Formats: structure tokens, C-alpha cells, sequence
């Protein structure tokens, strides 16, 4: 006969039992704004790949120092150095043979 | 001051002071609301209930469930089960401690922004974390290392947590918690059909998940049993009226665990997720998570489940090594236990998020902040 | 109150479902019984090694040969 | 006659006779099974199902995916595969041609063996071959010297050849094809949690893959443009259901492949494997190399991947010389169509194995006589 | 006072007081860092670990190899090796002691110049000294003359030492040491196709090369026995997880030494290097040396090599002249037992590098100073 | 017809007509072989590679080396060089000409003979002969009298040669060519340690000597500057690849040839060989050889020998009497470009070998017929 | 007390009390230094070495042979050899004897004088004498009169001696001594090219020059049978190391003697030496020389020099007269005996020089004391 009170709270309560309308409002609408950040898990990864690979771990020494190498007045150039004078033949030999030699009395 | 956390892993919430050794007390996490014309004008009509409250008034109440598969479904009920629960049970005032929630891992965003934004807005208080399950688990168990299953009224993990780390690739999640589960039990007992749907009769089965059942040891013999003899059946009233009686129907139930076909989905069950994830990780490892292996919450509860699960290590493992599983006594409580743990350290201080922060950057603060 | 057909078809399912066991039982068992060959893979190494070294190199005709010399 | 090669490079699998521009058709390798009673009675129940066929029918289907990380998993899969391949598509017999088989290099022998072993009795067919994927790669681009790297379904490639000549200590071989991406890519996605995973679910991914990815040119900035835009963010249907609107997760899962923390291994990655690998080879060719660099196949379907590989071996190179890549457009039909090729040529009728040995000599024939 | 040796020969790291027959305890010079993030809190974080603490905590942890070839590459990595070494097993002051070092021959000026420089600056050490392996090798062995043979971790070598001489040009030079071994064990290994690629699994490796191993005595015919018997072949367990069992593919590592083409290079190999280096050096020397030979360290550890060895110099020498080769017990650590010897003469006391000279000129003195 | 000459003093070989002024082309005497499995089936496998050609491609080839020490080493290596010289570049048919050889002196008879036997009956050739460097030397460089030094790829020489005649007691004969030198250096170049040996690498320092490489004037003062200067340093890169910076090693390598203890010999060098060898030869006519004195080829293209020599000469002379050295333009060439002198004159006619004699008497022919 | 003979002769050094029938040992007069970084440190470094110590140290030593043709040509390299004579072998004291001191004639004062200087001053010595080899030569042989041909290391004579008189005028003197014939003979040697230069490889030499030589009977015949014959060759070892074979290269070793073109020289050789140096010698006196010829030491060693003595004789005499030759079995001692029978007779006491001369006359006494 009419409209009412008892029809109203029909309606009210399918409304409270009906679980769709509510939770997808709530739900699928708040989905879509989901994420924004520099994730710190994200920081293990660059870290992570910082400590990776040898192209970074290697060459930061090898290339930045391994460039100068050397300075020394060689020890095994002594080896050298005694060796040519032990080994000087034109040297000791005909000066100890011209110094006596011309010497005759 | 002091250091307050809330379980809001879904089913019974749970909300304590760090060092106590159980919470205060607990709350089912219905809501619900009036059904029918109220007609007793000398009644004051409140319109939503919630707790044990509600636990008792359910006939004419019916309920929404506020958390499917551990995501917070719809805010404003959760608005009221949060304030109820600091205010009635607690008697805290928000600016007066720190408060400490517990997540689901893995799963979406949303939970975590909006439940910050919630917290540092509507309360106002001094610090807010947001922490896994699995490492609470672990702090609560004493072993640095291990494997979790905790599979509440909502979604079930596995977490290797090795000494220290996290192994994120490894981590499995799944939709099959006590919930769905209980859900299912229906269809399974109408077939001796003593019969009823609706929420506050869906939460009746709760109770027969607590009395009547046990795991099944191996399913086949079970059935030859069920052909044999009737211990196998006992005899439990409704929680008021009849007298109920229920076959191999209790056993079956758990069975679904270990194959989820009954409810169907693939993915092939507990057990073979879990040599499934760990055989992910890595390979010097292993050993030492196949000694340490923990469990707790919602479906631990059963009598039995430790025993299958070592029938289906033994069988999945080359048996040359070592296995063991924990059933500690306390799981149900073993969540908020390890939060408070968690909570004691004053290393926290360091860590917490501050309010100030909230105020200097958005809710994005969270997602650096903590895992 | 049985035992039945749904029952049956779920353990047939988890048998179809269950990827440890069936892929398990193909790899693992053949991987055993891998490998049984003289590789050419290998017949390579010796070709090499066979031009690789001064010792049959140098050797095989310097030692034949510069034996007679005059 | 006539000669006709098979790709069963994981994935879509690809069949055609020599000397066609294209093969005639093309099937995933799924195959499915049923998973629940069949219950119209009228219909016929076909206990197992593959290729297109499959691809309408999955819902009910579940898949398994009978190639794991390029080694062919389980063999009576793969005959079927095969057989309805032939019979359906090619309406071919077995005496009928050679057939050739592509090849995941430096993988078990087994593939090998029982390959063989399979289609000389199950099928009793002229000649047989196997041939590893870079050779064909490089005739197909047609350039004698090379690098390749193509990463498909399976196990992911780098082979430097040089004109003429393997440089087989050179070569490096990873897991971190598509196939895995993209089972990392739902755990991404659940942070939108728009979520699903069973095996059918997962080659829904397959479709969001090819339409919505483009890859990152810098990562950073890339963030940078996250926090200012939307265009980085477009909008998608389910295949059928819903729309479907998708952030950073887009371009964040090819990045994967530059750094392999996020499903986390280590093995620094695409680029600076290849930067390696060319370092391990010989000091006079790398010019050569540094000119020829040549990709295919399944990840070099994205935007972009050329210029982010130009600015990371322009990071590692010394500067000072020749840098360029190909990305030619047949890309993923490359392989079949170099095997084309490779069938074509006379030589072969000196090169295939032919019945008389498989007779006179094992499986063991196979592994001296290809590579 | 009293006199102290480290060796940083590469692979595991050998220190000890002069005059103890054996050093203290050893440690592989492995270092590692997290890969991880670190989800207990209560876990104190260290960043970085050496060491058997670092081989047992390895799984999370991943390595960097401190030496390749053995040039150390990467000084601060060696800075925590070398301060750990000292402080933890040794209980030693910088101050207290000598310290002698134990050097590839041959190899750049950098290691030495730096290494001293690190040494008097960062440690204030009374006294400093680097010697040259073979050296030691000799004093250890006792014999005058010889030829050494020690390819450790690090770069493998051939010096004849004539008694109280040095032969420099004579000196042969080869990156073939067991590391690299190593890792083409895995490009082997993959044919059976048990297969795992990241720094930890291949020190999983080293234990295999430890149990398994033996050398081919001829290659042919061990290939004959191979088609014959399954004595070649043994069933070995992970260190945790399976069993496995492997064929030929254990002794055919050990030939790469004899012909590495395998992981392929030029330089004819072993014992064709040790017969060129030897006809290099001059005529009259030479029956002592080919009586007096000598090998030590990580390679030799094999059974069987002497054998083979004397197989390869029978066939080089004309075998007129008499050939035997020594296989002392304590080959491992015999470097560092001959420089316990050359630390205990008073000589050294004539002969160590003071800080004063440090003072009073550059680095440049270790160049002059020692060999 | 027409007179051909081919120069096979080693390195790169040298063949022209008589008259032209300089040789059509030039070929390194590398050979070389495949390395590698060829895995292009689409190229042609051509098994062996001479000249430009290899060059090229040498990466995947390995060299040999067929001209040790002056003497050729192994005869179809040769036989391939030579075959493919003249049909390749010359154009040219066995029978056309006249051909002519070069030769180290005092060196052993084999290579005459076997020379003369393989190009008498393998290539049938009107006339050969055999003809000593120095002879040579002097008729390009028209001085009938001389003292010559050229040292090339192969054996360095001392020949006076008065006016019209040999002295052959006063020659002396060296192995301190190039080549050894160049492998010297790589152990020097380790020192700063950008280091490679194989065959290919070992050649790829053929250009360093090219480009950077200067003989010390003073070798302890150009030490001094070592230590004041950077000039002394030069910045080059790889042929392909790095960029690369020497210091003292570049012009530390010539002194070798002033003292070879580097790699370490006696005999006291070339300068006091010189002297040497002189005094040897007899009193009356050393005037004119100290007046002219003559150097060619290989070694003499550094920049700084000539005064480097005065010096020594001025040392050891008795400076009373005049010294003076030559440094023609186009050493390199001049062995070939006497030879072509050589040939012209009619007297040949006379001089030659003919077929003749080698049908009626043995290879013994050559050994009286030529020097 | 007893006197002692030192001989100085080159070559071996002989040493022996007077009236011993043959010396106690003998030495090579070797000297001998380093060549190389000491590097065993647990080496005594002695500097200096000589005698059968050297013989067997020498690789690594390098060696001065301290007397060029008989003039001893470095003092304090003599001064070593001496005094280690003396003390290590003979356990003398300068005081003890007097030293008896045995020269070259007609060669230059100054070895005289220093010789004489040193053994007074550095030794202090009782008395002294120097004495001509041929005169000794004949007390041992015991024939009055003679000829003698002594040609040691070092150089060759001729002297008449009549009974008990000098032809001073008669006298002649060559450089043709078997150390420049042996460094001849690797000029040969080199033909067959097994061929080495360094001092010791020089001495190596010595050795086959003891066992593989013998003299040419006739030079053509020789060579007939060289084409028809391989007796000629023989085969001999290298002292360690390879067996090497010889052909014509041994015989045509000592015709240097008879035709000094081959390391060229004119003085027509010994035999027209001989001959030329009697017809200068006086007429009458002849028939006895021509009967009493005499022979020994180094070159007379050789198997066969005196036949083809007597057929160069006979050539050159007037075929008339007597002629023969004396072969004695102790040639190589032979001038130390004599020596000793020098020593043993009283009237030397009448002879020696003593240290009171010495003081109060300068060296100049020994002019004109000795001859
Ligand atoms: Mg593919
Ligand atoms: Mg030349």
C-alpha cells in the first residue's frame, strides 16, 4: 500500500549484506594509487650490484694503480754491470798486458 | 613510556603490552549489524558491534568479515575495530606509546599506505612499524634460522628466513587459509546434511574445526578405518539444540591442505610448496632449514599435522638427511609474542618511523622505511 | 561414504599437479647414464696438441735430417 | 626430397620446410590435462591436449611446460608434442625428410641421446642433426663473425664466433630467460594486487608482456619520471573481464636482466657478461666483435634493449672504439630461419647422420659427429 | 724477539712462527659481504667476513677472490685478510715481529711496492722481506739444485734453480692453476647436468677436486676402461642435499695440464714447458736437474702426477739419462716450511729490509734490496 | 729471359726481379693453423695460411715459426711459404727464371742442400745459387771494402769483407736477433704486467718495437732522466683494445744487444764482438775497415745505433785513427736490393748453376761451386 | 829439505816434488767467477774458483783461461791459481823449497820479472829458476842432442839443441796451440750444427778432441775413403745429454797443424818449419837431428802425428839420410819430469838464485842469472 519503514529496512539491510558494492568501492578504486618511492629494498639491489661485478671491483684498483709501475736502478742491472766488466775482455786483459809489457828491465 | 602492539592477522585480534607474556585480552574481528526492525522502542538501538560483544548478540546480527585473504577489505569497519579495541579493552590514549602492526608479506601496498595514514591521522601517535610474520615467528621460536608456516584466517606463508636474511625470491603465498577451509567444510557436511548457511551459522563450524577434528596420517588407510570401525565418528551437540554426529567428514577436512583439490586450485599443497621453495634456495643452506622448521597459528592448531609433514619431507628429501619439525605449545599467541620481543629492544628507537617524518614525507616514508 | 570419483579424480590431479615427482623421475634417473664416447670434441685436443709443440715439431726433421750433413 | 626442421627452442615451437621465408605454423609446447570430472557425458573425453587446441581450452586444462630451463623435461610429453606437430600441422610422414633439431648449447647430453634415440625409433626418419642455436643465428644475420645473444623461453645465450671457428672456453650460459621473468613479473604485480597465479594465469602474463613492457633507458631517471608522470602508466583489459592499469611494474621487470637481484642469482647480468666473456676470449678479434653484435629471439622482442646495451658496453669498453648492435625485425623466427639455410646447402648430404650408423653405432654416434 | 711468515700464495693462507713445523692455522683468503638485507634486527650486522667464519656463514654471503693470478687485486679486501689474520689466530702486534712474504716470481713491480708500502705504514713492522717461491721450495726440500714445480691457487711455475743460483731467463710463467682448473670443472660437469653457477657453489667444487680426482695415467687407454668398467666411476654426496656421481669427468680435469686446449690457451703445458725451459738453460747443468725434481702445492696434491710426469721427460729425454721426480708428504705447506727456515738463520738478521732504511728512501728500496 | 730473387733471411721475406728497385711485396714467413673447431659449416676450411692472409686472420690461427736461427726448421712449412709466393704474388712459373738464395753464412750444410734439392726437383729452375748476406750488403752499399752487420729476424753477423775477398776466420755469428729480443721483452713487460704470451700476442710487440723503441745513448744517465723524467714514457694503445704506457722498458730492450745478460749468454756483445773481430783479422788493413763500416736490416732500424756505436768504437780504438759508420736510408730492404745487383751482371751466365750439373752430380755440386 | 816444480805450461797445471816419478795432481788453470744472482741465501758466496772445484761447478761459473799464448796475461788471476795450488793441493809453505818455474822461450821479459817479483815478495821462497822447456824436454827424453816439438795450450816451438849447447838463432816460435785449434774446430762443427759458444761449451770440446781424433795419414786418401767409408764416423755422447756423431770433422782437426790455411796464418806449418829451421841450423851438425827427433806434450797426443812426420820429412830431406822419430808413452808429464831430474842434481845449488840477490839486485839478476 505503500512505501515504508519495512520495505526502507529491506532495503538498509541488503545494502549492510550485500558485500560486492561495498568492498569493491573501497578496494578496487583505492588499487589504482598504489605505489611511490626510492624503495629501500631497492637500495639491497644497487648495493647488491655494486658489489656484483668485477668490472667495477677489478678495475677501480687495477686500471688506477697498476698504471705506474716502476722506478729502480736495477739490482739485477748489478748483475749486469759485473758481469760486463767480469766479462770486458778488451779491458782487463790489454791493460794489464800494455802497463807491464812496456816495461822491458 | 611503553611499547603497545595489535595483531590484526585476521580472525582473533590480539593486543598487548611489550613484556607481558599474552595479550590482555582478544576479539574475533567481527563486525556486524542489526538485521531486522528493532522493536523493543525501550531498546537504545547501537547499530554496529564488534568482540566478544557482538560474539554474543550474533543471532540477529550478521556479520561482515573485514579481512578477506589478509588484506584489509573495507576501512571505516577496521576504524571501528581498531578504536574499539584500544579504547574499551585498553584504556590507552593513541599519543601514548608506540604501536606495532603485523602484515601479511608480499602482498599489496595499499595495507601499508593507507593504514599509516589511518594511524598517524585519525590517532596520533609517537611510532608505527609494519613487520613480517615469518621474522616475529622466528624472534618469538629462538632460532635465527628457519622456515615459517603460519597460516592464519588469512593468507598462508612459507619465508626461509636464514641467520639474519631474507630471501625474498624464495617466499611462497597462498590463499588456502582456515577461512576458505571452513567454508568448504559446509558443502562437505551437508552430505549427512544437518544443514545451514548464513555468517553467524558459517562461524558456528569454528568451534567443530576446534573440537572434532585431527590430520589424517595417511588418507588412504584412514578410509580403510572409516570402513571398519566408528571412533572414527563422535557425537557433539549445536551450541544449542541438537546433538550432531559426524563421520570421517571431521578427518577430511585438513586433508585439503595437503590436497587442494577439494576446493580446487592448483598449486600442489603445503607440503610440496615447501620443498618446492626451499629447492628455489639456494644449495649450501638447505641443511640447516631442514633441522630448523617452525609452524604456528590457525592451522597448526590440529593435532596431527607434524607427523604428515614428516611422512612428506621423508618422502620429498633424500632421506640421507637430517629432518625435524617444532610444535611449540603457545602458536596461536606466537605472533604477538615475538612483536613483543620486537617490541622490547631499544634498537627500535632507531627504528621506528616518527611522526615527524609523516609530516616531512608522505605515507611513501613507510616503503623505504621498514621491509 | 565411499570411495569415488571424486576422490579418485583428485589423486589422479595431484599426480598430474605434483611436478617433483614426474619431472624427478625422468631427469634425475637419466642423468646417470650420461656419456660414453672418443669425443670429437676430443679428436680436436690431440689434432692441436699434434701442431702445438717444437718437441715433434723442431724434432722431426732437424733430428732426421741434420744427422747427415756432408 | 625435401628437408624440415623443427625449433623446439622453448617457447612457441617452430616447424617448416627448407627454404620457405617463415615456417607454415607455430604451437606453445603447452600441454594441459584435464583437472576436473567430465561430466556431459555426450562429450568425448580426449585425455590430453596441445598447441592452439590448448590455447582456447586451458581454463579447465592445466598446464605443464615440458621444457625447464631449455632441457626437454619429460619425454612422453614431448612425443606427443612432436607427433601432433608433424601429423596436424605438417601432414608429413616420418620417412618422408631429414629432420633437424635446435639445440640449447653446452647442456646435458642427455637432450642428445635420447633425442636421437626417440626419433630414429619411434619415428624412423633419413637424417638427423643438431645444431647450436648461435650458428644458425649467425647465418640467418649473415655475418660470419659474431656475438650472439638470445635468450628465450630457456637458458640465455652468449657463443662469441668468430668467422669459421667456435671459441667454445668463450661461452657463458644463464637462466634468466623470459620464462622466469616473467613468473618474477606476478610478484611484482601483487603490489597492485590485481592477482593470480595458476599455471593458465601465468601465460596470461605472456599477453601483458608483449603489449605493456618498454625498457628502461636509465633507471634512475626513469624513477624520476614515475614521480612526475602518468604516461609512464596505461591502461589494459583482462583477455576477458576487466581493465587492467599498470605503473613502473611495466618497464621494472625487463631491468631484471641488467641487474638479476630482483628474482636474486648472482651473475652480474646480460651486459656485463657479455663484457666478460669477450674479455676471456683473445686479444686480436675483439674489434671484429665490438663491430658484429648481434641478437634475437625472445627478450630482444622489447623496445629499447639495443640503446641500453650501447650505453652499457660504451660504460665498460674503452671508449676509443667501434660500438654497434643489430636488431634486425625477424628477430623471433631467426633461428628457424638460419636452420632454413642450414638444411638448404648440399654439404649437409656429407654431414647428416644417416640410419646405417644409428644402426652400426649407438647414441654415441651423436656426440662425435655435431657438435 | 722471533720471526713470523705469512704466505698469501692464493687459496688458502698460511701463517706461523719461525721453527714450529707447521703453521698455526690457515685460512682460504676468501672474502665476502652480504647479498641480502638483513631482517632479523636482532642480528648485530657486520659487513664483512673472512675466513672459516665466512666459510661456514657462505650461503648469504658472496665471494670476491681477493688474488687472481696471483697479482691481489684489491688492497682493502688483502687489508682486512692480513688484519684479521694477525690479530685473531695470532694474538701478534704488528711491532713484535719480523714478517716475511711469499711471492709469485716474475710478476709486477705493484705487489711489491705497495705491499711493502701498506706494511711499514699501516702495520709498524720491524722488519720486511719478499721471497721468491722456488727458493723456499728448495730450502723446504733440501737439495741444492733443482726445478720447481708449485702451481698453487695462483700463477704455476717453472724455475730451475742451479745450487746457489738463480737462472731468470730460464723461468717459465703459466696461468693454468687449479682456480681456473676449477671452473672448467663446471663447464665439464653440466654434461651430467648437475649444475649450479655463483661464487660459494663453486668453492663446492674444491671439496669434489679434493675427493674425487686422480690422474690419467695415458688418455686413451683410461678412455678404453671408460667404455670397459664403472670402477671410473664414484657416488659422492653434496656437502648438504644429494648424491652424485660422476664418470671420466674426474680425471679428465687433471689432463687440462697436460693438454690445455680444454680451457684452451697455448703454451704446450706442463712438463713440454719444464723440458723447452730446461734446454733453455745451459748444457752441462743439466743431468743434475734431471735428477733433482720437484714439485709441491695445490696442483701436485693429485694422486698419480709423478707417474705421468715421468712418462712425458722419458718420452722427451733421450732416455739414456736418469729421471726420478720427488713427491714429498707435505708438499701443501711446504712454502712456508722453507721460509720457517729462511726465517731462522741469523743471516736474515744481515739481511731484512729495516724501517730506518723505509725512512731514509722510497719504496724503491725493496727492488734493489731483494730478488 | 729474367733473374728472381727470393730473400728468405727471416721475418718478413722479400722476392723481386732484377732491376726493380725494390721487391713487388713482402711476406712475414708466419704459418699458421686452425686452433679451433670449424664450426661455420658454411665456410670452406682451408687448413693452412701464409703471409698477409694470415695476418689477418690470425687470432683463431697458431703460429709456426719455420725459420729458427737462420736455419729453416721444417721443409713443407717452407715449401708451402715458397710455393705460395711465387704463384700468388709473382705470377711467376718455376721454369721462367733464374732464382736466387739467400743465406745465413757458416751455418749448417743441410740447408744448402736440401734448399737446392727440393728447387731442383719440387720447382724445376734454370739456376740457383747460394750467396752469403754480407756479399750483399756491400755491393747495394758500394763500399768494396767493409766490416757489415745486419741482424735481422735470424743470426747476426760479422763479416769483414776486404776489397775483393773473405776472411772467413774473422767472422763471427750470433744468435741475438730480433726475435729473442722481442721475446725478452715480455718479460720485461710484465713489470708493469699488461700481459700475454701466445704466438699472435708475442708478434702484436713487433709493432711496439716498431713505434716505440729508441736506443740508449748513456745507459745510466738516461736512468737519471728515469727518475727526473716522463718524456722517457709514451702512451700507445692495443692494435686493438686498451691503451697502453711504457716507461724505461721501451728503450731498456736495445741495450740487450750492448749487454745481453738480460737474457744471458756470453759473448760480450756486438760492439766489443766487433772489436773483436777485428784484431782477429790482420794489422795493415784496419785502417780502412775502421773507416768503413757498414750495418743493414733488422735491428739497425732504431733510431740512436750509429752513435751508440761510435761511442764503443771511440772506447775501444785507439781514438788516434778515424772511425765513421754507415746508416743508409733503406736498410731493410738492402739484403734484397744487392741481390738484385748481384743478379744483373752477366757474369752469372758464367756462375750459375745449371740443371745440368745437378742431373750429373749430387747436391754436393752446390758446396764447391758456391761460397 | 827437498825442492818442487810448478809447471805453467797451459793447460793442465802440474805440480810434483823432485824426484816423485810423476806429479801428485794437476789442475787446468781454470779461473772461474759468477755469472749469476745468488739466490740461495743459505749458500756461502765464494767469488772465485779454479781447479777440478770449477771443473765440476762450471755451468753457472764463466771462465778466464789466464794464460793467452804462454804469456801469463792477468797476475792476480795467477796469483789465485798458485796459491791455491799450493796450499789446498800440496800442503807446502812458501819457506819450505825452493819452486822451480818452467817458460815459453824467447817470449817477452815481463813474465820474467813479475813471475820472479811476485815469488820472492808474496811468497818468500829460498830459491828460483826459470828454465826452457826444451831443455828439459831432453833431460827426460835423455838425449844429448835434439830437436824437440813441445806444443802445449799455448805456443809451439822449435829448438835445436846440440849436446850441451843453445842455437838461439835457430829457434822457432808459433801460435798454432790446441786451444785456438779447438776453437777452430767449432767453426767446423757448426757444419753438422750441433753447435754451442760460451767458455765452458768451449772445454766441453777438450774432451773430444781426447777421445775422437786421430791424424791424417794422407789428406786426399782420406777423403777418397770419406765417400766410401763411414768408419770415419763415430758416435760419442755429450757429456750429459745427447749423443752426437762425427764424420771428417774429427781428422781434419789436426791437419791445421800440417796446413794452417784453416784458421789462416802464413809459417808453413810444423813439418817445413822444422826442416827450414834445421837448414838454418849449421851443416855438419845435422845427421845427428835428423837422427834424434823428439817430441810432446799436448798435440803429440794424437794418434799418427809421427808418421806422417817421417813422410814430411822424408819428403823434405834428401831421402839419403836416416830419419826417424821418438814417441815416448809419457809425453803429456814429460816436461815435469824433466823438470824433476832438473831439480834433483847438487850442482843447482850452485844454480839457483836466492833471496840475498834479490834483496841486493833488482829482477834484473834473473836476465842474466837464468837463461
Ligand atoms: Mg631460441
Ligand atoms: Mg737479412
Amino acid at each position: 500500500x505503500x512505501x515504508x519503514x519495512x520495505x526502507x529496512x529491506x532495503x538498509x539491510x541488503x545494502x549492510x549484506x550485500x558485500x560486492x558494492x561495498y568492498x569493491x568501492x573501497x578496494x578496487x578504486x583505492x588499487x589504482x594509487x598504489x605505489x611511490x618511492x626510492x624503495x629501500x629494498x631497492x637500495x639491497x639491489x644497487x648495493x647488491x650490484x655494486x658489489x656484483x661485478x668485477x668490472x667495477x671491483y677489478x678495475x677501480x684498483x687495477x686500471x688506477x694503480x697498476x698504471x705506474x709501475x716502476x722506478x729502480x736502478x736495477x739490482x739485477x742491472x748489478x748483475x749486469x754491470x759485473x758481469x760486463x766488466x767480469x766479462x770486458x775482455x778488451x779491458x782487463y786483459x790489454x791493460x794489464x798486458x800494455x802497463x807491464x809489457x812496456x816495461x822491458x828491465x | 613510556t611503553t611499547a603497545l602492539v595489535c595483531d590484526n592477522g585476521s580472525g582473533l585480534v590480539k593486543a598487548g603490552f611489550a613484556g607481558d607474556d599474552a595479550p590482555r585480552a582478544v576479539f574475533p574481528s567481527i563486525v556486524g549489524r542489526p538485521r531486522h526492525q528493532g522493536v523493543m522502542v525501550g531498546m537504545g538501538q547501537k547499530d554496529s558491534y564488534v568482540g566478544d560483544e557482538a560474539q554474543s548478540k550474533r543471532g540477529i546480527l550478521t556479520l561482515k568479515y573485514p579481512i578477506e585473504h589478509g588484506i584489509i577489505t573495507n576501512w571505516d569497519d577496521m576504524e571501528k575495530i581498531w578504536h574499539h579495541t584500544f579504547y574499551n579493552e585498553l584504556r590507552v590514549a593513541p599519543e601514548e606509546h608506540p604501536t606495532l602492526l603485523t602484515e601479511a608479506p608480499l602482498n599489496p601496498k595499499a595495507n601499508r599506505e593507507k593504514m599509516t595514514q589511518i594511524m598517524f591521522e585519525t590517532f596520533n601517535v609517537p611510532a608505527m612499524y609494519v613487520a613480517i610474520q615469518a621474522v616475529l615467528s622466528l624472534y618469538a621460536s629462538g632460532r635465527t634460522t628457519g622456515i615459517v608456516l603460519d597460516s592464519g584466517d588469512g593468507v598462508t606463508h612459507n619465508v626461509p628466513i636464514y641467520e639474519g636474511y631474507a630471501l625474498p625470491h624464495a617466499i611462497m603465498r597462498l590463499d588456502l587459509a582456515g577461512r576458505d577451509l571452513t567454508d568448504y567444510l559446509m558443502k562437505i557436511l551437508t552430505e549427512r546434511g544437518y544443514s545451514f548457511v548464513t555468517t553467524a551459522e558459517r562461524e558456528i563450524v569454528r568451534d567443530i574445526k576446534e573440537k572434532l577434528c585431527y590430520v589424517a596420517l595417511d588418507f588412504e588407510n584412514e578410509m580403510a578405518t572409516a570402513a571398519s570401525s566408528s571412533s572414527l565418528e563422535k557425537s557433539y551437540e549445536l551450541p544449542d539444540g541438537q546433538v550432531i554426529t559426524i563421520g570421517n567428514e571431521r578427518f577430511r577436512c585438513p586433508e585439503t591442505l595437503f590436497q587442494p583439490s577439494f576446493i580446487g586450485m592448483e598449486s600442489a599443497g603445503i607440503h610440496e610448496t615447501t620443498y618446492n621453495s626451499i629447492m628455489k634456495c639456494d644449495i649450501d643452506i638447505r641443511k640447516d632449514l631442514y633441522a630448523n622448521n617452525v609452524m604456528s597459528g590457525g592451522t597448526t592448531m590440529y593435532p596431527g599435522i607434524a607427523d604428515r609433514m614428516q611422512k612428506e619431507i621423508t618422502a620429498l628429501a633424500p632421506s640421507t638427511m637430517k629432518i625435524k619439525i617444532i610444535a611449540p605449545p603457545e602458536r596461536k599467541y606466537s605472533v604477538w609474542i615475538g612483536g613483543s620481543i620486537l617490541a622490547s629492544l631499544s634498537t627500535f628507537q632507531q627504528m621506528w618511523i616518527t611522526k615527524q617524518e609523516y609530516d616531512e614525507a608522505g605515507p611513501s616514508i613507510v616503503h623505504r622505511k621498514c621491509f | 561414504x565411499x570411495x569415488x570419483x571424486x576422490x579418485x579424480x583428485x589423486x589422479x590431479x595431484x599426480x598430474x599437479x605434483x611436478x617433483x615427482x614426474y619431472x624427478x623421475x625422468x631427469x634425475x634417473x637419466x642423468x646417470x647414464x650420461x656419456x660414453x664416447x672418443x669425443x670429437x670434441x676430443x679428436x680436436x685436443x690431440x689434432x692441436x696438441x699434434x701442431x702445438x709443440x717444437x718437441x715433434x715439431y723442431x724434432x722431426x726433421x732437424x733430428x732426421x735430417x741434420x744427422x747427415x750433413x756432408x
